[PDB]
Parts: C-alpha cells; structure tokens; sequence
C-alpha cells in the first residue's frame, strides 16, 4: 500500500514536481520547489482591454445593467489571504495596521483598500456586500479582449485570473466544490458577419481562505483557440448578511 | 571567548545604524545624550536615539525610545515611562547631560544638573527609573531623527 | 380572535419540534395595498426581532417594488408590487409541507416557485402586518408534529 | 474521600454545602429549598445606589472625578470587550458536542456586559449600562485610548446608609483590567483600582480612614460587580470613595468603573416561587428541587420568565453548546422570541464564590396582542410502521 501510494503520485503529477521526480532531476543541476514554482514580479500587468460600448456608473467591469452591486460594497477588514482578527498575531503582514478606507476614490469610485498592490488608479471593484438591505445581485461585464492567437506564447502565459473576495464556489485539491455563490469566465467566438456570441463557461480553482481577497484561477486550456474576448458573470442569490461576493477586471 | 561592542556614531556621522541581535537583549547599554541637543530639534521634535525604528511595530512595546514633544523629554523603555521631565527645564541653561543606563540592576536615567522640583520629593536628584532586570530593551539598531555631523 | 376593534390578531406557538408537518397559508392579494408604500413584513412566522428572523422563517415581503416570499433564506416567486397589489393575482398559497415546498401567486404568469424539502420553515408564532378585519381568503393552517 | 466530604460540611456551617442542603431537608421533613435559600437576588438594582455627601465642589463632567481628572474620560470604554484568553474547555466533559481533534473553544457574556451604544448619559457617555442600570442617573468614566499618558483619577466621597445586617456589601461595576488578590492568596494581573472608608464630620471635614482593594469571581474584561464586604469597614465610618492610577502604557491596560452601591438583597426563593416557569440548565437543576420547569404539551411549549445559569466556564462550554439552537435545544424557540437582562446576585456568606447567575426575559412581541393559541387536539389510529416522514434535523 505505501509502494503503491508513493509510485502513483510520481506518475500523475508529471511532468510538475514529485518527490522522486526531484531527486532525479538533482544529477543535472537542478532545484527542487524552485524551479516549479511561477512568482508574479509585478501584479499589476497583464489586464485585459474591455471593447468600447457605453456603461454606466461601474465602469466596464459592470455591464449594462448591474442589479445588485456597488463599489463600496465590501466589510473593512478585509486582507489578502488571511482572516484579520482583532487581536494581533505573531507573523501578520503590513497591511493589517492600515486604514480602513483609502482618502482617494479609484477610477471607480470606491474607497476598499486592494491586495496585492493593486493600484486602485487602475483595478475597478464591484461588491455586493450591503448593511441596509438584502437582494439578490447579478453582473455581466463587457467582453475583454484576448492577447493573441501563438502557441509560443501560451507556452508561457498558461493563465487568466481575477482577484475576488467573498464567499465563492470553484475547485479545490484539499476540498474539492465548496458551494458558494458564483463567479464564472464567459468566453465568446468570432461570425462571419462580425460579433462575439456568447459560449461556454469556465469554474475557478479556489485555493484560499473563505472570506479574504484571493486569486481565481482559469487555465487558458479549457477556453479553446477560437476564443475571442472574455467576461465575468457573477451571482449571488443569498439574502443573509454574511454571504457576498466582489470581484475585479480579469 | 570572542566578545562584541556596539557604538554609536561610527564616523561623526548621524546615519541610522541596524545590527538586529539574535538574543533580543544586550548585557548593558549606556548612553549619554547632552542636553544641547534638545535646542536642536524642530518644535515638534523626534527621536534623539532609538533602538528601533519610531514606526515600527511594537517599537514602543520592546525597544527603548527618547522622545522630545512640544512639552515633554521622556525615556520610554518597554511601555515604561521612565525619567520624564518639561521640555524648557532642560531646554534652560542648567542642564548638563542625559545618562540613561540599563543593566542587570535596573534601568536609570539621570538628568545631571537638574534637581526635583515637585512629586512628593522636590528636593533630590532627577536620577528616576526601576531596579528590574527584565527592563533591557531588545536591539535591532540605532535610529535617531537627527542629520549632520554629531 | 376579533383582535383590538375588528382587526386580525397575531398569535405566539413555540413548536418544540421546530418545523410544522403542515404549513398552509392561502394569502388573499388586495388586502396589501393597505401596507405604507414600502411594505412591512405580511405574515412572518417568526417575530421582526429576533436573532435570526429570517435564517429560519417563511417572510413573505413587499418591498414597494416587488412582493416576494423567502424561505430559510432562499427566495421563490417573485412578483411586481403595482402588478400584485391591483388585483392582479387572487391569492399567495405558500404550501410548504413535506415532499412539497412551493410559493405560487396564482394568477401571475411566471411567478411560481419551488424548493427542495429541506428548507422547511421554523414556526413559533403567527406575526402579520396588516389591519384587515376578515376575508373570505385569509386563512392559515399548522400541523404540528406529534408522532411520540 | 470520606473526610473531604465530612470536613468540608463541618466547617463552612452554616453556609451552603450539599451535606447542608440533605441536612435540612431530613430535619424539615421534605419542604426545604436546596440552594434558593442561600442565594440573595437583586431586583431593581437602582435605588441602592449611592449619593455624594452635599456641599462638595467637582470636576468638569461631575461626582465621579473629584478635582482633576487626568487621562479619564466619560467615553473612555471600549466597545468589543471580548476576553484577551478563552476559556478552553478541557476534553472529556460530559455535556459538551465539541470536537474531540482540537481544543474546545468559546466566549460568551451574561446579558450586555461587552456591549456596544445607548442612550445619553448625565456625562454624554454613549456607553451601553448593564443590569438594567438607567443611564439617566449614572455617569461613568474611562481610561482607553490614553496610550501616551498614564494618568490617573480620584473621586467624590459617596455617602453610606446605616448599618444593617441585611445589606452586608459595596458593589461596583468595572468592566476593565483590575488588579486583584485572590482568596489563597494569588493575583492577576491588571491595574489599580481601590475604594476608600471615612468619617465625614458633622462640625467638620472627611477623614480618609484606609484603603481597600476589590474582591470578585473571575479574571475577564466585560462588565461586572466588584465587592467591598462592610465587614471591612470601621463601625464609624460613613463615607467612600474611589481611587484610579493606571500608570502602565500597554494598549490593553485600561478600566472604567461607575458610582458603588449596596443592594437590597432579596433571596432566591421569595423572588421567583413555585409557579413561575423557569429554564434550569443541565448543571443546576438539581440544586433547586421546588422550580418549576416550562411545560410542553402537545407539541407546543410555555414560554418560561427567568432563566438559572451554572458557573462562567461551565455555561459558556456546556450549556450553551448542548442547548444550541443548532441541535434542537431549547433556544430554537427563544432566541426568537425572547431577549436576556441580566439580574446581579450573590450567596448568603461566600462573597468570593463563582455561582451562576440569573437572567430575565423579556418578550420581543407584548402578549396584550399576539396571544397564546389554541390547539384543538384530535386523535388518529396509525399502525407500527408508518413512518410519514423524517424530521427537520439538519441545522
Ligand atoms: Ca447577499
Ligand atoms: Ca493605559
């Protein structure tokens, strides 16, 4: 049983890292973790062009007619990758001491303080969050371009993500479809005449905590290579207080 | 054994100084500050020296500060006040030195040529702070608010 | 009961059990316009007030746009205000009985709805909102779970 | 095992014991209450409160700092007053549904001890009272936020009532971080709080006889009733004060306090009798064997009026997890219903004991409309095997 359980993990994760996979590649000069391991230097480029139109007081990021939702529409302490609590930890990051609004409204008109050094002169918000009263909340952005169409290129860009918080529902290896409200990835193809119809529908890989700031993950596998632009369809159909969503550009 | 001494303005310079120790706590710190420095400072003040800086997190919780305010000179060691005293006394053309010693016996700062004007003494010298050896401070460096030459 | 002058009276029945094994309601639909332009909450079955009111109660709302009736919190069948309090519809039977749990408005094309079983409603008490002395229509009906 | 038990009824006698309690009820032959003679229950805790001695010059806000209030503030309470450690139950607990691969852990508090806001108070406190205090006679006054001060307070000499046998106690609600010596000896941390003793003279001045420090039941932040025992106090004394230093800097080391009072001090057993409806919890239904619990008929239940609690770590770790709302407990039905009060009470001899506490509820929905219903009970003739259907049994 333990030959077994430690043979088939070498041979399902291949061509990624294994433990008897390292020790191999260790004879011509390699690493272990660190060379598997893909760090965003700055997270900030790489955000998708949204085709002109006319919106409304969203941006692009809410569509035509955005139900539910609203810049402001996230709780104060919310942090990226963690669960601020009220009394201080050992190993806690910069920005649990930090104010609760920022003094400048984004280009969007909130005032939520964003992770990952996000500068908020540039990443629109959208949150369905309320103190007030309870709906039910629905969001369809407008179609984000894709870079291009090179396989030399997604040989190196196997990804597109969105920073969201909230209670939402995807895919996970330690608890696989925790329930949730929905974000999904919406791609369109192309027409003879020209236009971008709406097919298909991507489920994120949820790795992070419940409620904090987090990354959605979208292999650039699953949308095929006659995708032309992309949007983000967001639901949240749960009247109690504690179950909201938020979500960002992809 | 091999020791190790730490001073502090290594070339006539008042350039901040980081030497994070991995005990947390040194055997004794010494310093004494005069009391023309003071008259230095803007209205405001700052930090004259610090074992961490003023920013930091918990500074004020596990290092040693000495402050200068609108109205006061203190010498906060571990949330501890220690030896605070009017910012114009010592500004006054009486005071000699600041001498701020913290060992094994307890940590003391004295305020050479000043006396106790009230609190219940009136009549003695201004050396105040704590005979507790759990009052040394923990050194990551030397940050001060200061510039020039020392 | 014939309540303070005419009007209907609210009732108090903490059921040790929590959910009923019968819930009918049988709502009628013009006894709403008398809510104060924004309606208050017609016919909960746990009070405005408490801890989780509607984490556990049925709470059919009228919210001056749309009338709607939740359930634990999930919402069925929602319905215009200016299109319901008209006179559109007839009644609101919110059956929610066992292996059945339903929201209809009876008379709105598509204003119906359904939930799984599960989402049974808490009953301790009959709290309404309105001041309508009697109607043929208005009714209720709760069975209690007595089986030991 | 026999002599703990002889010894510890021998001694502590004529005070509560279990050994008491059967002794009693042997030689009344039945008609003794066990514990609700032992324990004294303030009702109305507003007319014991205390007034300051006329012809007294104050501070800026009122008679609660003397002369010069240095770093205290009306609005000088926090508004989470969550404890800084939990409890952490241990494992093995009998009535406790907590997991057994992690430590069990929880908070609670008794009615409002740690809440939020209220009405204006006679300093503009906007600081929410316990115990059904009226905020319209009561100031208050605060040492959080001062983490560049240590400053300190001193207030107005508060009159005393003639000596009575039946009003053996000087009680004030805190709600800080005190210091405090414990009974065996020990101590907690915290800050300084005192009370002062005097003898205003009539053809005179005060006199400022000795200081105490406070006894109470448990180490937390939230409100609560520090005790000053007149046993303590000189046969001649006629007068208190209060007496704050909090000279440490840390962000956590703070305190309020409020006016002292001494109670009326009712018992247990004239205050809530044989026929009021009363919700006993697992742990202390055997210590009141003439209550009477709320009864369920036919499926429906009677609303009950007051509510007895074992010990803080018991009831924040047993009985507020086996009564959960969540596993069918009896709080499915109140905490929709009804909300807490909070009733301040004490045992007869044993001011440094931890007992439990009483509560009152309150209905959210008056009963002059909204009565109780009618059930209209029928009768059916179902076999061995029906089964209609499952319970809802799933929150
Ligand atoms: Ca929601
Ligand atoms: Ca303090």
């Amino acid at each position: 049983v333990m030959m077994a359980s430690m043979a088939i993990g070498v041979v399902r994760q291949y061509p990624t890292y294994s433990n008897g996979w390292a020790n191999i590649r260790a004879f011509a000069g390699g690493c272990g973790l660190a060379d598997d391991v893909l760090v965003e230097p700055d997270s900030n480029a790489g955000f998708l062009t949204p085709l002109p139109g006319a919106y409304g007081p969203l941006g692009p990021l809410g569509g035509e007619d955005p139900q539910g939702f609203s810049p402001d529409g996230v709780p104060d302490r919310i942090i990226a990758e963690a669960i601020r609590l009220n009394n201080p930890q050992p190993g806690t990051d910069y920005d649990w001491n930090r104010p609760i609004k920022l003094d400048e409204p984004g280009i969007n008109g909130s005032t939520v303080p964003l992770p990952y050094g996000l500068d908020p002169k540039r990443v629109p918000v959208a949150g369905t969050y309320s103190t007030e009263a309870q709906q039910e909340s629905r969001l369809s952005s407008a179609w984000y371009e894709l870079p291009a169409r090179d396989e030399t290129e997604r040989a190196a860009h196997p990804l597109v993500v969105i920073t969201a918080a909230g209670t939402i529902t995807g895919e996970s290896v330690a608890n696989g479809l925790t329930t949730g409200q929905t974000v999904d990835l919406e791609y369109a193809t192309r027409g003879p005449d020209g236009t971008l119809v709406p097919a298909g529908r991507v489920t994120p890989y949820d790795v992070g905590p419940t409620p904090s700031w987090r990354n959605l993950r979208y292999p650039r596998s699953e949308i095929p290579d006659d995708a032309v632009a992309v949007r983000v369809v967001a639901e949240d159909l749960s009247l109690s207080q504690g179950d909201w969503i938020a979500v960002t550009p992809p | 054994q091999t020791t190790a001494t730490l001073n502090w303005p290594q070339q006539g310079r008042l350039d901040n100084v980081t030497a994070p120790l991995i005990s947390q706590a040194p055997l004794e710190l010494t310093a004494t500050v005069p009391c023309s420095v003071v008259r230095d400072l803007p209205p405001e003040g700052g930090l004259v020296f610090g074992t961490a800086p003023a920013e930091g997190r918990d500074a004020a919780l596990n290092a040693m500060l000495v402050n200068v305010t609108e109205t006061r000179v203190d010498v906060i060691v571990r949330n501890v006040v220690v030896a605070s005293v009017n910012r114009d006394r010592v500004a006054g053309p009486d005071c000699q030195r600041i001498e701020i010693t913290s060992n094994l016996d307890g940590t003391y700062a004295d305020f050479v040529g000043l006396t106790q004007i009230s609190g219940e003494d009136a009549g003695k010298l201004q050396r105040t702070g704590y005979p507790d050896p759990n009052l040394r401070p923990a050194i990551v460096g030397v940050f001060t608010d200061l510039t020039g030459p020392a | 009961g014939v309540g303070a002058d005419g009007n209907v009276t609210e009732l108090t029945a903490p059921l040790v059990a929590g959910a009923p094994r019968a819930l009918d309601v049988t709502i009628p639909c013009r006894a709403v316009a008398e809510l104060p332009a924004d309606g208050g909450v017609v016919f909960s079955t746990n009070p405005a007030g408490g801890i989780e009111a509607g984490r556990n109660g049925m709470f059919i709302r009228a919210n001056a746009d749309v009338v709607y009736v939740a359930f634990r919190d999930t919402v069925a069948a929602v319905a215009p205000r200016e299109a319901v309090d008209s006179g559109a519809c007839s009644e609101i039977h919110v059956w929610a009985d066992v292996s059945a749990v339903g929201a209809d408005f009876a008379g709105i094309p598509d204003a119906s709805g359904t939930l799984p079983v599960d989402k049974r409603p808490q009953v301790s008490g009959v709290f309404t909102d309105l001041k309508v002395p009697a109607q043929p229509g208005l009714a209720a009906r709760i069975d209690i779970d007595t089986r030991f | 095992e026999l002599g703990s038990m002889v010894k510890a009824t021998v001694g502590r006698y004529p005070v509560y014991t279990v050994g008491s309690a059967n002794i009693a009820a042997l030689r009344s032959a039945g008609d003794s209450c066990a514990m609700a003679d032992a324990v004294l229950v303030e009702a109305d805790p507003n007319e014991g409160m205390l007034q300051p001695v006329p012809g007294q010059r104050f501070g800026e806000y009122g008679p609660l700092g003397g002369e010069d209030p240095v770093g205290f503030t009306p609005n000088g309470v926090s508004d989470t007053l969550e404890p800084a450690e939990p409890v952490a139950a241990n494992p093995g607990t009998p009535n406790s549904d907590g997991p057994v691969d992690k430590p069990n852990i929880g908070i609670g508090y008794a009615a409002g001890t740690g809440g939020g806001y209220g009405p204006e108070g006679v300093n503009g406190s906007r600081v929410f009272l316990p115990f059904g205090l009226d905020p319209s006679r009561t100031p208050v006054m605060g040492s959080y936020g001062e983490n560049k001060l240590a400053a300190k307070a001193t207030s107005a000499w508060y009159q005393l009532p003639p000596r009575t046998p039946d009003r053996p106690l000087v009680t004030v609600a805190a709600a800080g971080a005190i210091w405090y010596y414990e009974e065996d000896g020990s101590f907690n941390y915290g800050q300084s709080l005192k009370l002062q003793w005097g003898v205003h003279r009539p053809d005179g001045t005060y006199q400022a006889l000795s200081e105490v420090q406070p006894i109470d039941i448990f180490q937390q932040k939230a409100w609560r009733n520090l005790r000053f025992p007149l046993a303590w106090a000189p046969p001649e004394a006629n007068v208190a004060r209060i007496v704050a230093d909090d000279p440490n800097l840390s962000e956590d080391q703070w305190f309020a306090f409020t006016p002292p009072r001494v109670p009326v001090l009712q018992t247990a057993q004239q205050f809530l009798g044989s026929q009021t409806p009363v919700l006993m919890d697992i742990a202390t239904a055997a210590n009141f064997p003439c209550q009477r619990p709320f009864a369920e008929r036919l499926g429906v239940a009677e609303l009950p009026e007051y509510r007895i609690i074992p010990n803080f770590k018991q009831m924040v770790v047993s009985s507020n997890q086996w009564q959960s709302a969540a596993d069918g407990g009896p709080f499915l039905f109140i905490q929709a219903l009804l909300r807490t009060e909070a009733i301040p009470t004490y045992l007869r001899d044993d001011w440094y004991r931890d007992w439990g506490s009483i509560e009152r509820y309150i209905r959210v929905v008056p009963q002059e409309q909204a009565p109780t219903a009618a059930i209209e009970e029928g009768s059916t003739r179902v076999f061995g095997w029906s089964r209609g259907g499952p319970i809802r049994a799933l929150p």
